[PDB]
């Protein structure tokens, strides 16, 4: 029901490093770890019982239906009355064996785009009570381990296991263009605040910007683990970026400045920003869903789950938090402010 | 002799 | 190393009870758990192994030595050199198989007076270069489970086990009041921050104020279990009182209204304010340390020890805690600001 801060406090987890190469701990500002928008408690309120490894969950706008991909399969979990905790509908893969690593809406929530390791991206039509397939992009790709959609809806990038991401006119249901350059799979995705530029991460270890009226590459910033997570701040500036060496690293858009924060043991599978864009979250192997402060990353709260963390969604209200889980599961998380 | 530990 | 703030949450733990009342979670301030003389956290930084229970603890002003008092008698350790595993010396107060309770320093740091399991308090000159006992005041009562000073540096204030106060002129050893109306031990006393008052606990589950100057109960606070410590804040208004229950209540001084904070799962044994008054902390029987928010009682850190916390003080400058243990020890740490 009711909950309160309580402060704690660690060795030095959040450090700076400047363009002149030095690294230093963090001074919180006063409103490091408080303040309007901030979270004070994360309440796990719903499991949501998939029964496959969840790779992939996605939250309907206005907040109320969550989509959970697995094997083979996305389920649709009512979290109004209930949310506990069986689906109210699934959307079947042909090949029940198909992992889904990737599930997208289009902002009215009647489509839902699915991705995963087979050559075709599903496109599912979800406005008739029940949902059915209405078309099938398929890709030269063997994989998509990532979707983003454009925020006027027209289009879908879809990043690919042999590293190119592929523009899909959604309309015309046909390949556009492809963004060549990551020399391994690219893994995650994300578009700027203003909507023009396409940030991309990759197993071929760097991250790369795009531009999406161009077409061309225009960033690049190499690392020295594989990325397998990536969001840009809703209110622009910030890059946060999900390591395989277990770092959250925070790059300063534009700027030669970053923060590297240390509070996972393992991979960082997942990331997401808050919409206000004043917090994030980041999800590891380590079975931790981590809350950070943008940008310098002071820790709002940590819950260890059971299983690792390999997927998230922050709803647009930002009242709520989903997980995909290692032991066949997702759970909702009610944000306490 | 009261000793409350 | 550097530390960083880490924020946690608890279930609702602190509670503002009206009139009423009425009872209500509190809603913290931007200030509650950081701020300006908020600590940020508690680092240990020596253990002192007296070997037998330490039911009293000081530190000197200037800090530089601790008291500890334990079985039959004080023992003075010099906390300024680092590598110090024994006292420096030690007051052999009384019979070897009973405790000291309770030891002072006169405002001016050259005096402690001891009181404990014994009818006689005794008052020892801390200039001499082997320390040693100037006088002794001879108690009718059996036992002093608690002592103050005046400000003034005049008078001891010595709870005894029979319910009465003494109050003792230190210049000439005599009795000069008794304040009677605890109808079993008195076990806690502070003075309130005008020097006017005389706050107490006992046994019988009451807190009574006194009026010094008139020499007459004015306040009594029935509870519905027995008081084990009491502080008033140095800055007025509160006055905080630890419970067998497991309670601190934070009770407004000539007012309807108090917290009660929940952090403890057994006996709060000791407790002491901050001179800044902007905090406190608490000991327990159930091994923990506790600091809190003043008034209402925000949880700023917590430190769990090895055995029940019996016994605590805070340095002149609050820039020190020493906690007094079951485990036959007491544990120094510096507050980290």
């Amino acid at each position: 029901d009711y909950f309160q801060g309580a402060m704690g406090s660690k060795p030095a987890y959040s450090f700076h490093v400047t363009a002149d190469g030095q690294m230093q701990p963090v001074p919180f500002p006063p409103d490091a770890l408080i303040g309007p928008g901030i979270p004070r408690h994360a309440r796990q309120i719903n499991t949501l019982n998939h029964g496959e490894v969840v790779c992939a969950v996605t939250i309907s706008n206005p907040t109320r239906h969550v989509y959970t991909g697995g094997k083979g399969c996305v389920k649709v979990w009512d979290i109004s009355h209930p949310g506990n905790k069986s689906p109210v509908s699934q959307l079947d893969c042909l090949n029940r064996d198909n992992y889904i690593r990737s599930c997208k809406l289009l902002p009215d929530g009647c489509t839902l785009i699915v991705g995963g390791e087979a050559s075709t991206l599903s496109i599912w039509d979800l406005a008739a009570p029940t949902p059915r397939i209405k078309a099938e992009l398929t890709s030269s790709a063997p994989a998509c381990y990532a979707l983003a959609i454009s925020p006027d809806s027209k289009v879908c990038f879809s990043c690919c296991s042999d590293g190119n991401i592929a523009v899909w006119d959604l309309h015309n249901q046909t390949l556009v263009r492809q963004f060549q350059g990551h020399t391994d799979g690219a893994s995650c995705i994300d578009i700027s605040n203003d909507g023009t530029k396409l940030w991309t991460g990759g197993l071929d270890n760097t991250v790369r910007s795009w531009d999406l009226r161009e077409g061309r590459q225009l960033q690049q910033h190499d690392f020295t683990s594989q990325i397998f997570s990536l969001g840009y701040c809703p209110t622009g500036e910030w890059l946060a970026v999900g390591m395989e060496s277990s770092n959250v690293e925070v790059l300063h858009v534009n700027k030669p400045d970053k923060y590297q924060l240390h509070l996972h043991e393992s991979c960082v599978l997942s990331l997401k920003f808050a919409y206000c864009g004043k917090w994030f979250v980041s999800t590891g192997k380590d079975n931790l869903l981590n809350a950070w402060r943008t940008p310098y990353g002071a820790s709002i709260f940590q819950s260890k789950e059971s299983s690792s963390v390999l997927s998230c969604d922050i709803s647009v209200d930002d009242k709520y938090i989903v997980t995909g889980s290692g032991d066949k599961k997702a759970t909702v998380y009610e944000v306490i402010y | 002799m009261w000793r409350p530990w």
